[PDB]
Protein backbone atom coordinates (compact mmCIF):
# COMPACT_ATOMS: atom_id res chain seq x y z
CA UNK A 1 0.00 0.00 0.00
CA UNK A 2 2.77 2.47 1.06
CA UNK A 3 4.78 1.88 -2.55
CA UNK A 4 1.78 2.69 -4.14
CA UNK A 5 1.62 5.88 -1.64
CA UNK A 6 5.47 6.71 -3.15
CA UNK A 7 4.69 6.35 -6.95
CA UNK A 8 1.57 8.75 -5.63
CA UNK A 9 4.53 10.82 -4.15
CA UNK A 10 6.46 10.78 -7.59
CA UNK A 11 2.84 11.43 -9.83
CA UNK A 12 2.41 14.44 -7.42
CA UNK A 13 5.90 15.50 -7.68
CA UNK A 14 5.49 16.09 -11.48
CA UNK A 15 2.27 17.68 -11.32
CA UNK A 16 4.34 19.93 -8.74
CA UNK A 17 6.94 20.31 -11.36
CA UNK A 18 4.29 22.01 -14.51
CA UNK A 19 2.87 24.19 -11.48
CA UNK A 20 6.58 25.74 -11.00
CA UNK A 21 7.05 26.25 -14.92
CA UNK A 22 4.10 27.76 -14.92
CA UNK A 23 4.94 30.88 -12.30
CA UNK A 24 8.29 31.26 -13.33
CA UNK A 25 6.79 31.89 -17.13
CA UNK A 26 3.90 34.02 -15.65
CA UNK A 27 6.21 36.27 -13.36
CA UNK A 28 8.77 36.67 -16.73
CA UNK A 29 5.93 38.49 -18.54
CA UNK A 30 4.48 40.12 -15.16
CA UNK A 31 8.20 42.24 -14.90
CA UNK A 32 7.52 43.75 -18.37
CA UNK A 33 4.32 44.90 -18.01
CA UNK A 34 4.39 46.57 -14.89
CA UNK A 35 7.83 47.78 -16.18
CA UNK A 36 5.56 49.83 -18.93
CA UNK A 37 2.89 50.55 -16.59
CA UNK A 38 4.63 52.96 -14.48
CA UNK A 39 3.29 55.83 -17.18
CA UNK A 40 1.30 57.09 -14.42
CA UNK A 41 -1.17 54.65 -15.40
CA UNK A 42 -0.96 51.91 -12.57
CA UNK A 43 -0.90 54.63 -9.78
CA UNK A 44 -4.50 54.57 -9.48
CA UNK A 45 -6.45 54.10 -13.06
CA UNK A 46 -5.29 50.53 -13.72
CA UNK A 47 -4.81 49.26 -10.51
CA UNK A 48 -8.72 49.48 -9.46
CA UNK A 49 -7.98 47.52 -6.34
CA UNK A 50 -11.66 47.70 -5.31
CA UNK B 1 30.23 31.84 -13.70
CA UNK B 2 28.16 29.37 -12.17
CA UNK B 3 26.75 32.15 -9.66
CA UNK B 4 25.80 33.99 -13.28
CA UNK B 5 22.69 31.81 -12.47
CA UNK B 6 21.35 33.74 -9.42
CA UNK B 7 22.85 37.18 -10.23
CA UNK B 8 20.77 36.63 -13.70
CA UNK B 9 17.54 34.80 -12.33
CA UNK B 10 17.46 37.67 -9.38
CA UNK B 11 16.90 40.17 -11.47
CA UNK B 12 14.50 38.56 -14.01
CA UNK B 13 12.42 38.07 -11.13
CA UNK B 14 13.04 41.74 -9.64
CA UNK B 15 12.82 43.46 -12.32
CA UNK B 16 16.82 44.63 -11.59
CA UNK B 17 19.14 44.40 -13.70
CA UNK B 18 22.21 42.11 -12.63
CA UNK B 19 24.32 45.06 -10.65
CA UNK B 20 21.43 46.24 -9.15
CA UNK B 21 21.90 43.75 -6.09
CA UNK B 22 24.24 44.47 -3.19
CA UNK B 23 25.18 41.50 -1.29
CA UNK B 24 24.58 43.94 1.96
CA UNK B 25 20.95 44.30 1.25
CA UNK B 26 18.15 41.96 2.06
CA UNK B 27 15.65 41.02 -0.39
CA UNK B 28 12.46 41.90 1.78
CA UNK B 29 12.80 45.20 2.27
CA UNK B 30 15.55 46.57 0.23
CA UNK B 31 14.71 45.30 -2.88
CA UNK B 32 10.62 45.80 -2.85
CA UNK B 33 9.80 42.49 -3.10
CA UNK B 34 6.88 41.48 -0.79
CA UNK B 35 6.34 37.93 0.43
CA UNK B 36 5.30 36.72 -2.64
CA UNK B 37 7.86 38.43 -4.67
CA UNK B 38 10.25 36.33 -2.70
CA UNK B 39 8.12 32.91 -2.41
CA UNK B 40 8.39 33.36 -6.24
CA UNK B 41 11.87 34.22 -6.17
CA UNK B 42 12.93 30.73 -4.22
CA UNK B 43 10.98 28.81 -5.76
CA UNK B 44 12.14 30.09 -9.25
CA UNK B 45 15.80 29.32 -7.79
CA UNK B 46 14.90 26.32 -6.88
CA UNK B 47 13.51 25.64 -10.08
CA UNK B 48 16.15 26.65 -12.16
CA UNK B 49 18.76 24.32 -9.93
CA UNK B 50 16.23 21.29 -10.68
CA UNK B 51 16.69 21.02 -6.62
CA UNK B 52 14.49 21.28 -3.16
CA UNK B 53 14.84 23.48 -0.61
CA UNK B 54 12.62 23.32 2.43
CA UNK B 55 10.86 25.64 4.28
CA UNK B 56 13.18 26.43 7.36
CA UNK B 57 16.05 26.67 4.80
CA UNK B 58 14.68 28.25 2.09
CA UNK B 59 13.47 30.93 4.71
CA UNK B 60 17.41 31.87 5.38
CA UNK B 61 17.79 33.57 2.14
CA UNK B 62 16.47 37.17 3.06
CA UNK B 63 19.76 38.55 2.09
CA UNK B 64 21.23 38.86 -0.96
CA UNK B 65 24.71 37.17 -0.65
CA UNK B 66 22.71 33.24 0.91
CA UNK B 67 21.41 32.99 -2.62
CA UNK B 68 24.71 31.75 -3.59
CA UNK B 69 25.80 30.57 -0.05
CA UNK B 70 23.43 27.34 0.11
CA UNK B 71 24.18 26.91 -3.82
CA UNK B 72 28.08 26.39 -3.77
CA UNK C 1 -11.77 36.40 8.61
CA UNK C 2 -15.24 36.69 7.22
CA UNK C 3 -16.43 39.34 9.17
CA UNK C 4 -13.52 41.31 7.33
CA UNK C 5 -13.69 39.85 4.22
CA UNK C 6 -17.66 41.08 3.91
CA UNK C 7 -16.20 44.78 5.26
CA UNK C 8 -13.17 45.16 2.99
CA UNK C 9 -14.60 45.93 -0.47
CA UNK C 10 -16.81 49.08 1.03
CA UNK C 11 -14.00 50.20 3.02
CA UNK C 12 -11.39 50.05 -0.02
CA UNK C 13 -13.76 51.96 -2.04
CA UNK C 14 -14.03 54.26 0.39
CA UNK C 15 -10.74 54.85 0.75
CA UNK C 16 -10.39 55.59 -3.37
CA UNK C 17 -12.50 58.11 -2.91
CA UNK C 18 -10.91 59.85 -0.03
CA UNK C 19 -7.57 59.74 -1.78
CA UNK C 20 -8.84 61.15 -5.20
CA UNK C 21 -10.82 64.22 -3.10
CA UNK C 22 -8.14 65.16 -0.76
CA UNK C 23 -5.26 65.34 -3.32
CA UNK C 24 -7.61 67.06 -5.60
CA UNK C 25 -7.56 69.63 -2.82
CA UNK C 26 -4.27 70.90 -1.07
CA UNK C 27 -4.54 70.06 2.10
CA UNK C 28 -4.86 66.16 3.54
CA UNK C 29 -7.94 65.41 5.08
CA UNK C 30 -7.31 62.97 8.26
CA UNK C 31 -10.80 62.43 10.33
CA UNK C 32 -14.69 63.59 10.29
CA UNK C 33 -14.02 66.91 12.28
CA UNK C 34 -11.35 67.79 9.97
CA UNK C 35 -13.64 67.54 6.92
CA UNK C 36 -16.50 69.96 8.46
CA UNK C 37 -13.57 73.04 9.54
CA UNK C 38 -12.48 72.22 5.41
CA UNK C 39 -16.01 72.55 4.72
CA UNK C 40 -16.05 75.88 6.57
CA UNK C 41 -12.74 77.39 4.99
CA UNK C 42 -14.07 76.44 1.84
CA UNK C 43 -17.20 78.86 2.63
CA UNK C 44 -15.02 81.63 2.91
CA UNK C 45 -13.14 81.36 0.40
CA UNK C 46 -16.81 81.36 -2.17
CA UNK C 47 -17.62 84.07 0.12
CA UNK C 48 -14.51 86.25 -0.70
CA UNK C 49 -14.18 85.27 -4.51
CA UNK C 50 -17.61 86.68 -5.12
CA UNK D 1 3.93 12.51 2.87
CA UNK D 2 7.25 11.98 1.67
CA UNK D 3 8.83 12.61 5.43
CA UNK D 4 6.28 10.76 6.56
CA UNK D 5 6.77 7.85 4.00
CA UNK D 6 10.46 7.87 4.92
CA UNK D 7 9.76 7.74 8.70
CA UNK D 8 7.14 5.00 7.92
CA UNK D 9 9.49 2.78 5.90
CA UNK D 10 12.15 2.87 8.79
CA UNK D 11 9.37 1.62 10.83
CA UNK D 12 7.90 -0.99 8.43
CA UNK D 13 12.03 -1.96 7.75
CA UNK D 14 12.13 -2.36 11.78
CA UNK D 15 9.22 -4.39 12.42
CA UNK D 16 9.88 -6.63 9.42
CA UNK D 17 13.53 -7.46 11.05
CA UNK D 18 11.83 -8.71 14.13
CA UNK D 19 9.46 -10.92 13.04
CA UNK D 20 12.23 -12.30 10.78
CA UNK D 21 13.86 -12.85 13.83
CA UNK D 22 10.03 -14.61 15.45
CA UNK D 23 10.11 -16.68 11.77
CA UNK D 24 13.58 -18.21 12.59
CA UNK D 25 12.77 -18.74 16.62
CA UNK D 26 9.45 -20.83 15.00
CA UNK D 27 11.48 -22.91 12.78
CA UNK D 28 13.80 -23.64 16.01
CA UNK D 29 10.94 -24.18 17.73
CA UNK D 30 9.26 -26.80 14.84
CA UNK D 31 12.55 -28.22 14.93
CA UNK D 32 12.45 -28.88 18.77
CA UNK D 33 7.98 -30.01 18.81
CA UNK D 34 9.19 -32.76 16.29
CA UNK D 35 11.43 -33.81 18.75
CA UNK D 36 9.21 -33.33 21.85
CA UNK D 37 6.33 -35.66 19.65
CA UNK D 38 9.06 -38.50 18.71
CA UNK D 39 10.10 -38.01 22.51
CA UNK D 40 6.27 -38.91 23.55
CA UNK D 41 6.19 -41.57 21.09
CA UNK D 42 9.04 -42.89 22.34
CA UNK D 43 7.52 -43.24 26.46
CA UNK D 44 4.52 -44.53 24.87
CA UNK D 45 6.26 -47.37 23.30
CA UNK D 46 8.85 -47.74 26.39
CA UNK D 47 5.24 -47.65 29.00
CA UNK D 48 4.10 -50.92 26.49
CA UNK D 49 7.74 -52.49 26.88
Amino acid sequence: EMENVQKKLRKLERDYYQIREQVVSAKAGWCAVMRMVKDNGVERRLHRRE
Amino acid sequence: TIEERVKKIIGEQLGVKQEEVTNNASFVEDLGADSLDTVELVMALEEEFDTEIPDEEAEKITTVQAAIDYIN
Amino acid sequence: IQSLTARAPVWLAAQDTLNQLCEQSGETLASSNDVTEYMQQLLEREREAT
Amino acid sequence: SHKQLATEQYRHVEMARELAEQSGASSDLETDHQAASDHLNLVQTAMRQ
